[PDB]
């Protein structure tokens, strides 16, 4: 349900979450809808820049 | 938007 990001990810576009490493990042293919508690954005994340929690 | 290609790390 729940991953942490392995590394820093910057997004220009509104689809795209920013994140920073060790961030955990709440799962909603290869891009993952997912919700940030932190910014309190929800949007999509790289699956290759996060692994289980 | 999901089916997109990953993208390159850092």
């Amino acid at each position: 349900t729940t991953f942490v990001a392995l590394y820093d990810y910057e997004s220009w576009i509104e689809t795209d979450l920013s994140f920073k490493k060790g961030e955990r990042l709440q799962i909603v293919g290869n891009w993952w809808l997912a919700h940030s508690v932190t910014t309190g954005r929800t949007g999509y994340i790289p699956s290759n820049y996060v692994a289980p929690s | 938007l999901a089916r997109r290609p990953l993208p390159p790390l850092p």
